[PDB]
RNA sequence: CGCGACCUCAGAUCAGACGUGGCGACCCGCUGAAUUUAAGCAUAUUAGUCAGCGGAGGAGAAGAAACUAACCAGGAUUCCCUCAGUAACGGCGAGUGAACAGGGAAGAGCCCAGCGCCGAAUCCCCGCCCCGCGGCGGGGCGCGGGACAUGUGGCGUACGG
């Protein structure tokens, strides 16, 4: 009965609440078992559990967020975990389009003269 | 005339302030509640002491989460054990954990409810 | 003293907590080297800054 | 203290200098790094004459080397016009245009 | 010609129209508060010749200096040793009035780059300066050459690093035998090239 | 009595641990921290004490953010994709 | 005794952005000693150095002559060799101390204001749909708003135009 994310993907948000907090009340039985004595199994069992919630809730935060960039994709203004992280000077440094950005002077001059390829015989 | 200045003080008269609209959020979605009921009741407590409680006075005892309060705590014991709670009292202990003590309303039994739960 | 505020409550807790010896099965770990807990503070002999 | 007979010198070390001293054991690593320079812009400009424009004979301003003559910065604007050609498209062929220099002969 | 006559107007400046017209902008100068600023430029053709465009993202703001030398910060005025150092009143800054009001004003407003600064009026007690700012995140900036040079990050706190106009003519380099102080970029750089030992490998 | 006596009479804490930089160094008097300087935005540093400075400086503690950039540098700082699944 | 227009200011959890702090080996701007040496010591030296303060970048600063020179002249900046422990400064004591020419490494040049001409030709922002998204633009449309003649853009900058 041991769950996989490329399985999970597939499910619906009310199963997938529901397969997450059947698995929250395992973890709770089985920390009463750790207390009160319980068997290695159920001690064992406590690390399967609890990857296994992480894998969970990873699959439903994961889901979460492609669908908030489907929503926002297009859009103008973007929410700030949505927009690139890269490096703060980076995202400081200009973009493509006004960096290439030129004056009708230098593309003037551009066209007028330009660099020419040569070789200087001997 | 007619608009008369009836005090010797200028004050900055008040304006408009308006709400805001952004145009966009700041954060895509809500922040899930990381402190749930099951977040909120780590696990029950089965020393001497804590049997001695239940078989007298009725009320349970467990260790909880350092954040949560009085009214958290019940919440989450009348919800995930589906019982009613008449009152709470809480420490920390010298480890720094929660310890709280809750005392069920006199038509339950802490009995059964620790037979339930499986600490007996 | 009786009279404590919270995070130097937690701060003599995290001093109580890790005051403990050493697990003996640390010992038998391959490429071990350490035989006890050489940083274990008794409250006569060495005090807390605090 | 003078022993006997000696030059009266004057070490200029009074002044912290080993905090100051430069070393050159990256003498041939810096070699190596300007010959690849010289292969790559050589072969970036691989037509193009691998050293440069050419340059004008011009002579050393000094009677200690005023019989010598030696590569200048660049050609002159005259010079540049009675050769027959546009200042501009001189420095796209390769011919390294200085307009500050004057000619006086 | 209206620039050029402004501007013979304003080297003009002890006819008697000049003299009250800056008499009464340093009385209401001095009226305003240290750091201001300003909703357009006093001297539009002085600002547009150290560089000022009437274009969204060019702020102007005055700044006010109180003038005269630079008194040594020592208690009792007790230097300790050495009667070479044992000055205190008569000690003069090595920067200019103009430099270190450039200096208040990218401090204050540290978002915006100093691009230049001119004089609009002093007084005996202060010094009047305007300060030309530019945003350099508006569009109408960064969207345009020739001017995103200054949006480009070397140019955080030029008049910090001392490189504007006046910041320049504080550190006083240039070309020729007036100027061998600094001729290695710097007068640190200078003192460093000169003062270093080249012990090479083969000696 | 300058010696014995006087070190019976110390019992008031001059100093707490402080919220930045957790040393106890928190002049509870003078509300100010002697190791960090807080209350102050810039953190207290001199070049007189090289041991200080590298007591306390950048890689004396757990780095998170930084080894995440050392290697997002080492990638090119890449965002979005996916290493396109089997 | 009001209603507008501008100017100069103010407020806002207004719409969208930006700065702060860290590190500091190298770089830039200030500030800046005393030990020491002078067989004492005060100018000098240490030294524009240490300590102190500010600001950066992958380099920084500098930089296309209000230059060198006095030649039959050279030709931005930076760095190396040399000039040179020299010219010079200095209780002319102790000490300090460059530049130009020359040979190399590298090599790249340019832009405003002003003066003038072109029906402001110019720029920002907001909606419409179309062609794109993945560091987000292209053009079209709006009897749509603002900036701007208290001067935006094109030509054009001392080598002239
Ligand atoms: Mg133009
Ligand atoms: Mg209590
Ligand atoms: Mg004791
Ligand atoms: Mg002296
Ligand atoms: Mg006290
Ligand atoms: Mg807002
Ligand atoms: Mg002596
Ligand atoms: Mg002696
Ligand atoms: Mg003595
Ligand atoms: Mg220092
Ligand atoms: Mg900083
Ligand atoms: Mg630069
Ligand atoms: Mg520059
Ligand atoms: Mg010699
Ligand atoms: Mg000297
Ligand atoms: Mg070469
Ligand atoms: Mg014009
Ligand atoms: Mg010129
Ligand atoms: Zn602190």
């Amino acid at each position: 009965a041991k769950i996989k994310a490329r399985d999970l993907r597939g499910k619906k948000k009310e199963e997938l609440l529901k397969q997450l907090d059947d698995l929250k009340v395992e973890l709770s039985q089985l920390r009463v078992a750790k207390v009160t004595g319980g068997a290695a199994s159920k001690l064992s069992k406590i690390r399967v559990v609890r990857k296994s919630i992480a894998r969970v809730l990873t699959v439903i935060n994961q889901t979460q967020k492609e669908n908030l960039r489907k929503f926002y994709k297009g859009k103008k203004y973007k929410p700030l975990d949505l927009r690139p992280k890269k490096t703060r000077a980076m995202r400081r440094r200009l973009n493509k389009h006004e960096e290439n950005l030129k004056t009708k002077k230098q593309q003037r001059k551009e066209r007028l003269y330009p660099l020419r390829k040569y070789a200087v015989k001997a | 005339k007619k608009k008369i200045r009836t005090s010797p003080t200028f004050r900055r008269p008040k304006t408009l302030r308006l709400r805001r609209q952004p145009k966009y959020p700041r954060k895509s979605a809500p922040r899930r509640n990381k402190l749930d009921h099951y977040a909120i009741i780590k696990f029950p407590l089965t020393t001497e002491s804590a049997m001695k409680k239940i078989e007298d006075n009725n009320t349970l005892v467990f260790i909880v989460d350092v954040k949560a309060n009085k009214h958290q705590i019940k919440q989450a014991v009348k919800k995930l054990y589906d019982i009613d709670v008449a009152k709470v009292n809480t420490l920390i202990r010298p480890d720094g954990e929660k310890k709280a003590y809750v005392r069920l309303a006199p038509d339950y039994d802490a009995l059964d409810v620790a037979n339930k739960i499986g600490i007996i | 003293s009786s009279h404590k505020t919270f995070r130097i409550k937690r701060f003599l807790a995290k001093k109580q907590k890790q005051n403990r010896p050493i697990p003996q099965w640390i010992r038998m770990k391959t490429g071990n080297k350490i035989r006890y807990n050489s940083k274990r503070r008794h409250w006569r002999r060495t005090k807390l800054g605090l | 203290a003078p022993s006997r007979n000696g030059m009266v010198l004057k070490p200029h070390f009074h002044k912290d200098w080993q905090r100051r001293v430069a070393t050159w054991f990256n003498q041939p690593a810096r070699k190596i790094r300007r010959r690849k320079a010289r292969q790559a812009k050589a072969r970036r400009i691989a037509p193009r004459p691998a050293s440069g424009p050419i340059r004008p004979i011009v002579r050393c301003p000094t009677v200690r080397y005023h019989t010598k003559v030696r590569a200048g910065r660049g050609f002159s604007l005259e010079e540049l016009r009675v050769a027959g050609i546009h200042k501009k498209v001189a420095r796209t062929i390769g011919i390294s245009v200085d307009p500050r220099r004057r000619n006086k002969s | 010609g209206a620039y050029k006559y402004i501007q013979e107007l304003w080297r003009k400046k002890q006819s008697d129209v000049m003299r009250f017209l800056l008499r009464v902008r340093c009385w209401q100068y001095r009226q305003l508060s240290a750091l201001h600023r300003a909703p357009r430029p006093t001297r539009p053709d002085k600002a547009r010749r150290l560089g000022y465009k009437a274009k969204q993202g060019y702020v102007i703001y005055r700044i006010r200096v109180r003038r005269g030398g630079r008194k040594r910060p020592v208690p009792k005025g007790a230097t300790y040793g050495k009667p070479v150092h044992h000055g205190v009143n008569q000690l003069k800054f090595a920067r200019s009035l103009q430099s270190v009001a450039e200096e208040r004003a990218g401090r204050h407003c540290g978002a915006l780059r100093v691009l230049n600064s001119y004089w609009v009026g002093e007084d005996s007690t202060y010094k009047f300066f305007e300060v030309i700012l530019i945003d350099p995140f508006h569009k109408a900036i960064r969207r345009n050459p020739d001017t995103q040079w200054i949006t480009k990050p070397v140019h955080k706190h030029r008049e910090m690093r001392g490189l504007t106009s006046a910041g320049r003519k504080s550190r006083g380099l240039g070309k020729g035998h007036k100027f061998h102080h600094t001729i290695g970029g710097s007068r640190r750089a200078a003192w460093r090239r000169r003062n270093t030992l080249q012990l090479h490998r083969y000696r | 009595t300058k010696g014995t006596s006087s070190f019976g009479k110390r019992r008031n804490k001059t100093h707490t641990l402080c919220r930045r930089c957790g040393s106890k160094a928190y002049h509870l008097q003078k509300s100010t921290c002697g190791k960090c300087g807080y209350p102050a935005k810039r953190k207290r540093k001199y070049n007189w004490s090289a041991k200080a400075k590298r007591r306390n400086t950048t890689g004396t503690g757990r780095m998170r953010h930084l080894k995440i950039v050392y290697r997002r540098f080492r990638h090119g700082f890449r965002e979005g994709t996916t290493p396109k699944p089997k």
